[PDB]
């Protein structure tokens, strides 16, 4: 506060989110006879397809997961219109038309989505879309018929939109009635992932005797850490 | 080798055997958990890295040898002392020592990597020989192949009488004594942190059997207790206690020594398993050895030089498969500074025994004859 | 000398 | 290296691995908090900075002007007292070099480790280091030969990027030694002993005494019955009054032997013998000439030969010739009991000639 | 706490440098009795109008910027820079020609080209938004136009008394400043 000369200034305003760290379990069953006569390493091919499923099942909870027993992604965070942004919510900007980008002028709902973050979170931010949205972004054409993004019809995917990287995360919603199909923000600060650094797999012929019953589990968790560092793009108003 | 077919098919050929179930947990609570298990490894791992080596093939002339050029700097960012302390630091911790070798040129491989034995598992194979080793970080295998002549991993084992494929790791033998020393130290850490001794209690029963004192009385009671009766500056105020009041002084009846003699006895069994003498690391107790010329000589003879002579014996056989000629690496047992009292009485016996000539006692002491 | 420019004292 | 492609993609490519969370909460409570953890680091860091160095691999013992004067601030010994003071505290020593010249860099700066983190990258060795103070990063690069940071690690058996730092191993005994010294500190500051109590029950079961009686009772207690000048006044207790003297039964030694055992298991982890810093207890070593010789052989010369070997490789990336740089283990005053029995051993071996015993001691023959 | 104090001071005086009053706080350049350019006097800042009453001209935008540039004089344009907030540089970047290609930052992948009309751009988040009569874009040479008088010292005081249950950190930087050269700052009113 702007201290006056003889005011006897009084005390001013002095300035916790928990990450429950849930558990992701895989227990594939396999007959013991099979693990001896097959030529393929069924011991290892099951360990390859779990690590693939785990990196893909927690990838979806990171976006549209609820809080219950799984990491809550940023898309379940009581989204509020920008300009009315509060601390407990993620700010979104509207595209105009109710289905897709604005019919009269698209590519404008993106440049004000960029300039809705603040020059401090834009130091390292990146768009996050699924596959069929970057296609709808690339289908954006000006009045002449040329592409706004990746000008020539050759040489697609310029790996930069408005000067910022693009992460094609295929677990976000597509373009729909009110979907937030494009998210932009600094997730290095905005979304914190808490995880245990190992994928434990342990065999046990003991649980079911004629089988092996591989057990595989990992502990991961995470929600938003900075509501000011993630903006979404609602396709409704 | 004739018995190899029935011992390999018993556990299951071609599939990984994971080994011990808690060596990955004993590193967290027995080496980074207590100081005694920490120091006992670091005293041995930094002593076996200190001893020089001898490269000999029938003339011992190889002081410019490529293996001694290899071991002097194994790989970029890990010297000779940092290689063996990381290698012995896997042998004492999980009973298994590993060395990757990368070789662009087919002889004398360029780099030696101490692969950690937490994430390594054997493949018992066909003829009782492990065909593969699987380096499992995350959920990803590697499967080195040893169906060849160079066999890219030497596997240094400690003695294990029950298992066919791993070692015993003296930390695993003292795992009950690590849990006594970790918990009796956390007994005292807890007891200092959540325990209530009062220096006394001021009983106010009142006219009834039970009565609290009024809030005007409670501020008065604290203010004559805070100002006049507490602190070091008020030790002995004669404390007029009127009717109803009473000061019942409390005590703290075990003060010192909460599991103190069962912690030091558990500290010594940690030092007994790895093999250090307790005067070396600094455990208090009875002086078994006398004056550090004995205990440091007993340290390099009971638990260092028996350990280093078989790590270098596996390096003598695994490396020699990379270069035609066979190599023999063994510790020096000369200008190692703790065997000086052994070396004095060798030179004083043969030095004073003047019945034989000078050129005959140079070969007894190990000198070049003249 | 208690005050700055505000007093003139 | 072949296993480099598999451990870095699981740890996370191109990202900063932070590691220990309590790397700075152990410094202010285990180095500025208790004197045993203070002294044991300052004993070693002042000792490893005192042993001189020699330049081998040049074919004759001679960058020695760089180490004796690294920068405008800290001196040769001030550099190693700060370098070893990070390896003993956090297990990680870092060394920035600025090189406007192509070889033999001008300044060496000990980058403190608690504000420093690695990034592994795609393969093998770390690609960069991030010096993060406030919110601001720096992102050094290791994708070249001169590699502006030497990263000295202690041994860590489970982690691939940091050291273990014996303060982390003795983290319980630091908390037992801090709190037991805070037990006695508090107990002298909040504890009521009385020398006694004058109980006034009265005619009833309870009765207070009037303020004309209480000012009288203080005056005859203050003037006549308190002090060193009044020890033993026979204290006529009237009807109803009574003097019940209180005691203070645990007087000495509140957590005294648990603190001294905690004070020695701090010295056990850093490697100092208890005679050097002053821990009371049993006489393990006898006469300090073997206690100092055990110090410079078990925990100083193993520590300095791993730092000086990492200085030997990293500095030899700047000048073309590879340099070796190891502690001298001679003209150090603690190994004199090691040295004189060597000079007495081959010195009295009169069978071999004079040119043959100068070569055993490291003397140039004439 | 020394980090969040130094951050608030660098952010609380940033707003007084632009829209502060004279009372006990630095007078920013926006509170300086703006007068239309061409009729510019010494005691006032000259502004140029954009056309439409809410935003840039509907028929031809991007001209209210180029005549904002050429309203300074070739001596103050030697080193001048635009000053806007975030959601205005976005409205400047949303400017598209008749075909639809964004006059500023040609391709979508472009970013902030950092040189509107050849001059730097300062994204100062304390300037007004695009509104009825806001001067949301200021262009001028502030090296001569705005003088900041300050002391290099935060002068934080740590106070262990008078709040003994607390510690009560105190911190007071001394800073001040208003315009020094009214000819070196031009504004852009969004009125008609």
């Amino acid at each position: 506060g702007w201290a006056s000369e003889t005011a006897a200034l009084s005390e001013t305003a002095t300035p916790r989110i928990t990450i429950p760290l849930h558990e992701l379990a895989a227990m594939p069953k396999a007959s013991q006879r099979l693990l001896d006569d097959s030529a393929f390493d069924i011991e290892t091919w099951l360990a390859n397809r779990i690590a693939d499923k785990f990196a893909r099942a927690e990838a979806a909870a990171f976006i549209s997961g609820d809080g219950v027993d799984k990491p809550t992604g940023f898309l379940t965070k009581t989204k509020v219109a920008n300009g009315a942004w509060a601390w407990g919510s993620l700010g979104y900007v509207a595209t105009g038309a109710a289905g897709d980008f604005a019919a009269v002028n698209a590519s404008d709902a993106v440049v004000d989505l960029v300039y809705a973050l603040g020059a401090e979170y834009r130091a390292n931010a990146s768009f996050v879309m699924n596959s069929k949205t970057a296609g709808a972004v690339r289908k954006m054409k000006d009045a002449d018929g040329r592409f706004l993004w990746a000008d020539s019809l050759a040489a697609g995917e310029p790996a930069r939109l408005m000067g910022y990287p693009v992460l094609i995360a295929e677990d976000m919603p597509d373009i729909a009635a009110n979907a937030y199909a494009i998210a932009f923000g600094d997730f290095g600060n905005g979304y914190t992932i808490a995880e245990r650094p190992d994928l434990r797999v342990l065999r046990d012929p003991f649980s079911a005797k004629p089988h092996v019953l591989f057990y595989a589990s990992k502990r991961v968790g995470g929600d938003v850490s900075d509501f000011a560092a993630i903006k979404l793009l609602k396709f409704a108003a | 080798s004739v018995t190899g077919r029935i011992v390999a098919m018993a556990s299951g050929a071609g599939r990984p055997v994971w080994g011990p179930r808690d060596t990955v947990s004993l590193m967290r609570t027995g080496f980074a958990g207590n100081p005694v298990g920490f120091r006992s490894v670091k005293l041995i791992a930094e002593a076996t890295a200190a001893v020089p080596l001898i490269c000999q093939d029938a003339e011992r002339r190889y002081e410019i040898h490529p293996v001694l050029d290899l071991l002097r700097r194994p790989n970029a960012g890990q010297g000779r002392a940092e290689l063996f302390e990381a290698l012995i630091g896997q042998i004492l911790l999980s009973g298994n020592g590993y060395l990757e070798a990368v070789c662009p040129e087919p002889g004398v491989p360029r780099e030696l990597h101490v692969l950690r034995s937490d994430r390594m598992a054997v493949v018992p194979g066909a003829d009782g020989w492990p065909v593969g080793y699987d380096y499992t970080v995350g959920g990803r295998k590697h499967r080195f192949d040893m169906t060849g002549h160079p066999d890219p991993i030497c596997h240094i084992k400690s003695f294990h009488p029950t298992d066919d494929h791993y070692g015993l790791s003296p930390m695993q033998a003292a795992a009950v004594a690590l849990d006594v020393h970790n918990a009796a130290s956390a007994w005292s850490k807890a007891l200092l942190d959540n325990a209530a001794r009062p220096s006394g209690a001021i009983i106010y029963k009142g006219a009834d059997g039970q009565g609290v004192l009024a809030p005007e009385q409670y501020e008065r009671l604290i203010f004559e207790m805070e100002t006049h009766h507490q602190g070091a500056r008020n030790a002995g105020r004669p404390m007029l206690l009127e009717g109803g009041l009473d000061w019942k002084p409390m005590g703290f009846s075990p003060s010192d020594m909460e599991f103190h003699e069962t912690k030091a006895a558990a500290a010594r069994e940690i030092a007994l398993a790895f093999g250090v003498p307790p005067m070396l690391i600094g455990i208090p107790g009875d002086a078994t050895y006398a004056n550090y010329a004995e205990a440091n000589r007993a340290f390099y003879r009971l638990t260092v030089l028996p350990l280093l002579t078989r790590v270098s014996a596996a390096l003598a056989w695994w490396l020699s498969g990379y270069l035609g000629a066979q190599i023999e690496l063994k510790p020096d047992l000369d200008q190692v500074p703790a065997l000086a009292v052994e070396r004095d009485q060798l030179w004083a016996r043969i030095g004073a025994a003047g019945f034989l000539s000078n050129s005959e006692k140079r070969v007894l002491l190990g000198l070049p004859p003249t | 000398a208690l005050n700055s420019a505000v007093a003139a004292e």
